[PDB]
RNA sequence: AAACUUUCAGCAACGGAUCUCUUGGCUCUCGCAUCGAUGAAGAACGCAGCGAAAUGCGAUACGUAAUGUGAAUUG
RNA sequence: GAGAAGCUCAGACGAGUAGGCAGGCGUGGAGGUUUGUGACGAAGCCUUGGGCGUGAGCCUGGGUCGAACAGCCUCUAGUG
RNA sequence: UUUCAAUGGCCCGUCUUGAAACACGGACCAAGGAGUCUAGCAUCUAUGCGAGUGUUUGGGUGAUGAAAACCCAUCCGCGAAAUGAAAGUGAAUGCAGGUGGGAACGCCCUUGUGGCGUGCACCAUCGACCGACCCGGAAUGGAAGGGUUUGAGU
RNA sequence: AGCUAAAUAUUGGCGAGAGACCGAUAGCGAACAAGUAGAGUGAUCGAAAGAUGAAAAGAACUUUGAAAAGAGAGUUAAAUAGUACGUGAAAUUGCUGAAAGGGAAGCAUUGGAAAUCAGUCUUACCUGGGUGAGAUCAGUAGUGCGAGACUAUGCAC
């Protein structure tokens, strides 16, 4: 927000008609430059801008933790699809599967060299390297900002204890570590764009069911939660109206294209 | 947001929408809700009526805590015990009849709305309608009166 | 891309614009109360409208019949394999030497033609 | 990533802590890594440039050349080293300044003062 | 020049849901292949209610589908009940009967109730695959009326409709234009 | 387990590392995903939404090398979901050949026969020598 | 004027409410202080637990009075009746509350 | 036919817009509680080799004692 | 196949102040993405050259210049 | 692109029934320049849940680094009952009623702008139930019987 | 009659960490020797003003001129960076070039004259014809049980 008193610090008064001077007020005086110049005004140099910007604008944004607990879910499950993985640009062509889960002694690595080594033998070390390149200037005036740098996001390990993989992963570039515990849809969907490339470890893995339950079981985790229900059971469209069951009680398909 | 405002589509038109002719002066009727009864008659007669006047008695210093007292139907009364209470009184012949205490669920009086089933039933409430208890002696429960 | 016609090749200036250097030439329909142009007096200039739109199928098209997509790298090229016949490469004016003469050999192999070449 | 909530990462105020730190700071912001030799020797990496010691210029267009730290211009971050000069339009030879930075020591002043940093530091004699 | 009074031009009605749901644009790309490729009005008022608003679909109770199938005139003892919208449920009913229920969206407690009574749960796209045109179904609506909005709606002298109050008790528009003793009864 | 193609081309349509959309000449679109031919951002030509899916790519110093998706059960398995068939250094006739009867006469995708036909032959183009004029 | 539907305004805002608007941007930051405070206490006063023992009371009124909550401090009656002096109570960490009675 | 006037373009002027920066401002959060008759805040006059404004200082005057760093200040 | 947000066929119509709605052009900053552009020259500026769009505007050739800047999907506003 | 010739072309903005006006502002150019934010309300739309709904008053993982994200309990707000000034009372005769139109569906007639059967939503209408009022009304209570009525009710 | 910590406030002072804030007519009045210059008897009022260059390497020396300066030179990647210094718009102005002009000019439609710009057309698949040379092709044979596809080994010369 602007100061409160930006604009307001002067004394002028308005000299009215008569003048052949505009009826903005003016700086009293005389024996300088200020002297005889309008002020107040939002179109007045050194003036005080239109609506000065307020504190108490609402910054922070409400959303329903069901609603919260949806959008982890979906981002949960668009992270285990292959193809939108790829769609956000993480280059996965050559891991070995999605989800991609690796053992628990990660948990323990010590190294940065160990992590590096683990994600060279899991494929997973191509996203580093897309990094690492795309690194780059921001463009603009938040340089000036403490937000000089841009680059774009690599793997997201999730662990279920840390016993030196935070620390062992954290340096590397575009690697970002969090607990299953504490999932995070900024993570997850970076810039509302569903398909993060995620590593899990295997009590990670084994604890996302206990985190999220199911449909028709609460989780252990979060109380009285159970899993959203989708409005279509399969979304396979192209297979149900292909199918036999709608294809032999269609009429005559009709021309695709019709002669002038 | 500001970006999808009607004001970025009214740029460039002079009037900002708010015509030549009546323009968009200060308060040109009164500020507030002024003038209802002179001016806004029309508005305040068709709109809100019983706005003007005084009706009924003055209560000095009203506190509402004695006179707290949610009231709850007889079609909800098995809603109020769990569903293994259920399952074992509804619909069954037991020696003893489940006991639902109103007042404990949140409630202070019980209303007759609706029909109950014929399985007997005690219901505790600090007050109780007259069709309410003949509806539930007629399913052959009872009521007793608590505090 | 056959037998492109253009409606107007005029471009639609502002009013007044040569009568004002402060008024830009950017068209800006006029709103006056009392605009002779709004109203379309004989002997005035010519108004925007949608009766000017040229024909969809030449729309967007070079003389040549190609429509010019922008590269900036030799990967812009590479999207125009298989549109050889409909689209054009212009090469990005902020592209340093030595891209643009990859660019431009890379055209070439392609068979993509090349408006800003040279 | 710095964790600290003592250190800061802000652009202005880290520089304006180095373009205004005192003459004190600035003997320390001046620093010349040591060479080859001279690492392996005292077991030290770098080490703040003095008057008199013994460096060989690195980077710039004045590659190679060799000569003692004339002067430590503190005030302008320069080093000003013999024989490093350029010829003016009346033939005075100007000083040409060096980053501490740019320059590898090849020989230190060594004194009762710098043996003590030395062995701070973690060095052995 | 031609003299054509243009009144009825413009048609005031959804070709397109106002949602982004990717499964209901599914759902929508369904029926309309249905819809044109079948010559049953089933399948239109489906594709069409798929395109409603939120308040146009007002959501059902299974107690209101066990009494619209269990009408002593009715004969709708086995058909599959389907409502473009949420299928709410009723406490009220202690006991729920055997119901073959299709919806866009069931509530939690409701797809329990009747899952353990023994009935079942439908989706349109399990709906469409059954009854590819609607045969032997029963197809219900919500009551559009029944939200807080028409309750003030029409508002007006003598029109009997609740006016829009900042608090309910006296002091609040129970005087002069709400009696006789004040002045007059609106 | 499947995730529904038609879902996946809904989610990336209009957002995704591979389409390259700009809005001069009325917004077009262009997808350069490895796996698809046509060189156009629709359904049926994304290859990371239709499980049988193929592709060609030139190759060095020559030939093309052809991309198809295997078994959909190797959705989830990234590492085994493609497979690449580097065609030698074989006249065009004989690598046209090689392509459709990959592609088409196993029943495998008919409708992308001309186009991966025609795909690899601007590739074979190409990559001819360039007679330079003086 | 008023020609809108809903119902008549009632802002409350013909003083100088800009003035004294309270803002909320320092909630985190006091919730983390306080939760370092009692952290600071708890390890001050360790072994003792950091909150004393309190009595069951019933809440007044006919509103509350189904519900039983915690009080300030035992009575003089319950202190008695337990065999704890009133001046020892305070030492071993039990408050006293002089004002409530055991009816 | 020149001169003169008007438009455009290329150079050369007047002027300081645009672009990029910023030891600055504004806003938020965290932490702390210490002026004075043992003379406060403020004012005036002076102090450096070459010092008028700023910082510092007070006839012990860009300062003494003590402590730490360790070869400069710099025009 | 033709961004089913797609393809195809056919008919009618087209003035507009105050005012209403929709779809788009342009600006600063933020998230995501583009082995995105760039000291072999980014931004900016000039132009008696070229191209596209009905239009808001955009791309490009030439000259100057010297350090950052942009396309697409969203977010946002002291945005014309 | 410049220029020539033919024809047409009044100076923009504003108030106004009416401006080219002998009505007002405007010598020129660059930069700045005016429906914003907040507490509410109303309609519409989208999302989640749904007779429930709202995690952020507060507490914890939390020290590492955590103004974020995540988890957690009891109150409470709104809604689930209204009516009367109030003391108070407080919503099923029935398939939660009948009638007419009425979506969808099923069965026939034969091509109809066809009949039969139920009948979602919505509207109109005849009733039933709750509160208030006016009655009779067989110390305290108003149980049954009513009503030309009245409520923002079931 | 009286005392009493904590949870609470904190646009002042000190220290610290930050920002979807402003980028020199903006942001505090003040990014710079700013409550300064300056005005008023006084209470008070109160500005304008950032950027050469990496490094002054800030132009030696000759010549003309009284001098200021100019011209040769010299430094630099750049003097289209010379301190009137990052780039350098418009208003306005000088020279040169083009055009027009009988008491306005400017604009629109159409064409003439002059000036300027665009085509690589006939490229590309394919084939007719000549010669050279070539590890060589149809049908096949062996190496996943029927049909079909592809790769590889050989025959077919």
């Amino acid at each position: 927000a602007v100061s409160e008193k930006a604009g307001h610090q002067t004394s002028a008064e308005s000299w009215g008609t008569g003048r052949a001077l505009a009826r903005i007020p003016r700086v009293g005086g005389g024996g300088t430059h200020r002297s005889g110049q309008a002020a107040f005004g939002n179109m007045c140099r050194s003036g005080r801008m239109f609506a000065p910007t307020k504190t108490w604008r609402k910054w922070h944004v409400k959303v329903n933790q069901n609603e919260k607990r949806y959008a982890i879910s979906s981002a949960v499950a668009a992270s285990g699809v292959p193809s939108l993985l790829l769609a956000r640009g993480h280059r996965i062509e050559e891991i070995p599967e999605v989800p991609l889960v690796v053992d628990d002694a990660v948990q323990s690595f010590q190294k940065t060299k160990e992590a590096v080594a683990l994600l060279k033998e899991i494929k997973a070390y191509r996203d580093v390297v897309k990094v690492a390149n795309s690194r780059k200037l921001r463009a603009g005036k938040g340089k000036l900002r403490n937000r000089r740098h841009v680059q774009r996001r690599g793997p997201l390990v999730v662990f279920n204890e840390d016993a030196g993989i935070v620390k062992a992963f954290r340096n590397i570039p575009g690697v970002e570590i969090v607990n299953v515990r504490r999932l995070n849809l900024l993570q997850l969907a970076p810039g509302g764009h569903l398909g993060r490339f995620v590593i899990w470890t295997k009590s990670a893995f084994g604890l996302l069911d206990s985190v999220f339950g199911s449909t028709t079981e609460a989780a252990q985790l979060k109380k009285n939660y159970f899993l959203p229900e989708n409005i279509i059971s399969n979304a396979d469209v192209t297979r149900l109206i292909n199918s036999d069951e709608i294809q032999s009680i269609v009429k005559a398909a009709g021309p695709s294209r019709v002669k002038r | 947001p500001t970006h999808t405002s009607k004001t970025r589509k009214l740029r460039g038109h002079v009037s900002a929408g708010h015509g030549r002719i009546g323009k968009h002066r200060k308060h040109p009727g009164g500020r507030g809700k002024a003038g209802g009864l002179q001016h806004l008659r029309s508005h305040f007669d068709k709109y809100h009526p019983g706005y003007f006047g005084k009706v009924g008695m003055r209560r000095f210093h009203l506190m509402k805590n004695p006179l707290w007292r949610p009231t709850v139907n007889l079609d909800r009364l098995w809603t109020l015990v769990p569903n293994e209470t259920r399952e074992k009184y509804l619909g069954k012949n037991t020696e003893v009849a489940p006991v639902i205490n109103v007042l404990q669920s949140g409630y202070g009086k019980v209303l007759g709305k609706g029909r109950l089933p014929d399985t007997p039933v005690i219901i505790q409430t600090r007050y109780v309608s007259r069709r309410a208890e003949e509806k539930i002696k007629q399913a052959g429960g009872v009521v007793e009166l608590i505090a | 891309a056959v037998n492109i016609i253009k409606k107007r090749t005029k471009p639609f200036k502002r009013h007044q614009s040569d009568r004002f250097k402060r008024v830009g030439e950017s068209w800006r329909k006029p709103r006056g109360i009392d605009s002779c142009v709004r109203r379309r007096f004989r002997g005035t200039i010519s108004m925007p409208k949608i009766g000017y739109g040229n024909n969809k199928k030449t729309r967007y098209c070079m003389p040549n019949g190609l429509k010019a997509f922008l590269v900036r790298n030799v990967s812009d090229v590479e999207l125009l394999l298989m549109h050889n016949k409909t689209y054009a490469a212009e090469i990005a004016g902020n592209v340093s030497a030595r891209k643009r003469v990859e660019i431009v050999e890379k055209a070439r192999a392609l068979g993509v033609k090349v408006t800003n070449a040279g | 990533m710095k964790f600290s909530r003592d250190v800061t990462s802000s652009r202005r105020k880290q520089r304006k802590a180095h373009f205004g730190a005192p003459s004190s700071v600035r003997r320390v912001l001046m620093s010349a890594p040591l060479s080859k030799e001279l690492r392996e020797q005292y077991k030290i990496r770098s080490l703040p440039v003095r008057r008199d010691d013994q460096i060989t210029v690195i980077r710039g267009s004045n590659k190679g050349r060799e000569g003692k730290i004339t002067s430590v211009y503190r005030k302008k971050f320069l080093l000003l080293i013999e024989r490093v000069t350029r010829e003016k339009a009346n033939g005075a030879s100007a000083p040409v300044g060096i980053d501490a930075s740019k320059v590898v020591i090849t020989k230190l002043h060594l004194d009762k003062d710098r043996k003590d940093l030395i062995v701070r530091k973690g060095g052995k004699v | 020049g031609i003299d054509i009074e243009r009144h009825h031009v413009r048609k005031s009605q959804r070709s397109k849901p106002a949602s982004e749901n990717v499964y209901l644009k599914l759902l929508v790309k369904l029926y309309r292949f249905l819809a044109r490729r079948t010559d049953s009005r089933f399948n239109k008022a489906i594709l069409k209610r798929l395109f409603q608003s939120k308040t146009n679909r007002p959501p059902i109770s299974i107690s209101k589908i066990a009494a619209l199938t269990s009408r002593k005139s009715a004969s709708l003892e086995g058909k599959t009940t389907v409502i473009v919208g949420t299928v709410t449920d009723d406490e009220r009913l202690l006991t729920v009967p055997k119901l073959s229920v299709a919806a866009l969206r069931f509530t939690k407690s409701a797809r329990a109730r009747i899952l353990k009574a023994g009935g079942e749960v439908l989706t349109l796209d399990q709906l469409a695959l059954r009854a590819p045109t609607g045969s032997n179904t029963v197809l219900l609506r919500g009551k559009k009326h029944a939200r807080e909005a028409y309750r003030h709606f029409g508002f007006g002298p003598h029109k009997h409709k609740a006016p829009y109050v900042r608090s309910e008790g006296r002091k609040f528009e129970r005087a002069r234009g709400r009696r006789k003793s004040r002045a007059f009864k609106v | 387990m499947s995730v529904s193609n038609d879902l996946i081309w809904q989610v990336i349509r209009d957002n995704n590392r591979f389409l390259v959309k700009r809005p001069e000449f009325g917004g077009i679109q262009f997808n350069r995903e490895p796996v698809n031919v046509s060189g156009k951002n629709a359904q049926r030509f994304s290859g990371l939404c239709n499980d049988k899916a193929v592709g060609v790519q030139a190759n060095s110093p020559r030939g093309v090398v052809l991309i198809t998706k295997t078994n959909p059960k190797n959705a989830q398995k990234p590492a085994k979901l493609f497979r690449k068939d580097v065609i030698a250094n074989a006249s065009s006739r004989k690598t046209y050949k090689s392509i459709a009867g990959r592609i088409g006469r196993t029943g495998y995708r008919d409708d992308l026969v001309k186009v991966s036909v025609a795909r690899a032959s601007a590739i074979l183009s190409s990559q001819r020598p360039k007679k330079t004029v003086a | 004027a008023i020609h809108v539907k809903g119902q008549l305004p009632n802002a409350h805002f013909h003083k100088d409410w800009q003035r004294y608007v309270k803002t909320w941007f320092n909630q985190p930051g006091r919730k983390l202080r306080r939760r370092q405070a009692r952290q600071t206490k708890a390890a001050k006063i360790a072994p003792r637990p950091v909150e004393a023992i309190r009595p069951a009371v019933k809440p007044p009124t006919i509103r509350y009075n189904m519900k039983v909550r915690a009080g300030r401090g035992f009575t003089l009656e319950e202190l008695k009746a337990a065999g704890v002096s009133r001046r020892v109570a305070s030492t071993i960490g039990i408050p006293v509350d002089h004002r409530r009675r055991n009816r």
